[PDB]
Parts: structure tokens; C-alpha cells; sequence
């Protein structure tokens, strides 16, 4: 080889040929939460037990 | 028997002998200076003499 050749600089890869290494520390992680909720309570009451004379009527 | 190389990474000289340093001004003493201390191993392709 006949090319050129920097002596001060790092020896990136440059050309077809050169060759690198990768280190892969790949590290991904994805959340999703989601919640709902609906509560309704309703409870009615009304009585007598004991009814005035004049009440009698309704 | 250093081997001096071109920027191509090839061995164009080899290099050995004895160095010669300077013996307030003070002389560098961690740089010498060998004369005919190397010689050359390849010869550079010229086109000189083609042409006109
Ligand atoms: C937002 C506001 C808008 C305004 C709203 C207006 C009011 C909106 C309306 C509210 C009133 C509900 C109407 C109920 C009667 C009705 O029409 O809808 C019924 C179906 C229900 C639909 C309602 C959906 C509304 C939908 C919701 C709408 C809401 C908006 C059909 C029906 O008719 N079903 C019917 C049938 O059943 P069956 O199907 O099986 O056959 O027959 C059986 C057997 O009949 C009984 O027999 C008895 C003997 O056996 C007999 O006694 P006896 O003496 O003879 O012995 C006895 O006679 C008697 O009461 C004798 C005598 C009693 C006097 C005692 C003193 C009480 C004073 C009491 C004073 C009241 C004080 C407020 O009378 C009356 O003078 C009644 C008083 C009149 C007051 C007038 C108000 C003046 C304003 C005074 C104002 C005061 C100012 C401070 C006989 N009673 C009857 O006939 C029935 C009827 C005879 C009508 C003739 C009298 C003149 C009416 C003249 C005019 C009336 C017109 C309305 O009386 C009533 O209640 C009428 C109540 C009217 C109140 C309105 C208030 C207006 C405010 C005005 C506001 C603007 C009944 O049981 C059954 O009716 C029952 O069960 C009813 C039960 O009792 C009573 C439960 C009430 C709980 C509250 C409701 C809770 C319900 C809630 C859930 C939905």
C-alpha cells in the first residue's frame, strides 16, 4: 500500500476495507399505564309505622 | 538501526551513528545532530528527462 497515512490522529476507520469495533450496551425500557373507575350509591326510604287520625287519609 | 519511513509508512533510510550535542545561553542538550548517519534504502520513481 502506497497510501498515506496520519501518524498523530486517532486510526478511524476510513476506507472500503477498515474495520471497527462496536460495543452494543443497547439498553431500552417503555412503560404505559392507564385506569378507570365509577362508583354511584343511591338508597331511598320513607315510612310511617304510626299514622295520625286525620293523615289516615293519604 | 532506526528505520526513518516516508509518510506512506515505508522504510526509505536507515539511521545509526553517534550523536553530536553542543558542549547564560545553554546548548540543547536533548536534541543532537548525526551527520551522514543514515542511509537510503529506496529510490523515488521521477519523470524527469520525459517531456518537453
Ligand atoms: C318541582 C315542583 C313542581 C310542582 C309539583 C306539584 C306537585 C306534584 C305532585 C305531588 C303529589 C303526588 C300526587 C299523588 C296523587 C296523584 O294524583 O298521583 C297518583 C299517582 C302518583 C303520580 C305522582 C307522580 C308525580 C311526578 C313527580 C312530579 C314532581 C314535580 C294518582 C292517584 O291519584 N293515586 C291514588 C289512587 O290510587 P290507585 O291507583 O290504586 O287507585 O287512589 C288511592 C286511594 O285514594 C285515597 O283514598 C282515601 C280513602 O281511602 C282518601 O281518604 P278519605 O278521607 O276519603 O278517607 C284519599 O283522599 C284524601 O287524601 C283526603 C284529602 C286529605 C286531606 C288531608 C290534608 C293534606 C294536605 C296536604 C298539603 C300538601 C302540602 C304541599 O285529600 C286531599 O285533599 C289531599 C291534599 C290536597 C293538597 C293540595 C295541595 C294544595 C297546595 C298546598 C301548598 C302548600 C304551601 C305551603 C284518597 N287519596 C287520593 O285519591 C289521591 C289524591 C286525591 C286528589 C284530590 C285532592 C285535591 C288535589 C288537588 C290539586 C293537587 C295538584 C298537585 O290525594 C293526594 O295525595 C293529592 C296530593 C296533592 C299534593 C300536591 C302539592 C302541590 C304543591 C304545589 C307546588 C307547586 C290513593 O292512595 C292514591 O294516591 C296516593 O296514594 C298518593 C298518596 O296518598 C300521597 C303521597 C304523597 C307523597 C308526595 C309525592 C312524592 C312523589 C315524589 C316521587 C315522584
Amino acid at each position: 500500500n502506497y497510501g498515506y497515512q496520519p501518524l498523530f490522529e486517532d486510526r478511524r476507520p476510513r476506507n472500503i476495507g477498515d474495520t471497527l469495533t462496536i460495543v452494543l450496551q443497547e439498553n431500552v425500557s417503555a412503560s404505559k399505564s392507564s385506569s378507570a373507575n365509577a362508583s354511584r350509591d343511591g338508597k331511598t326510604s320513607f315510612g310511617f309505622d304510626t299514622v295520625p287520625r286525620y293523615l289516615q287519609g293519604l | 538501526m532506526t528505520p526513518l519511513k516516508g509518510v506512506d509508512s515505508q522504510v526509505y533510510a536507515l539511521a545509526q551513528g553517534n550523536i553530536l550535542v553542543g558542549g547564560v545561553q545553554v546548548n540543547q542538550l536533548n536534541g543532537g545532530r548525526i551527520t551522514n548517519g543514515a542511509i537510503i534504502e529506496r529510490e523515488l520513481p521521477t519523470q524527469f528527462g520525459a517531456g518537453n
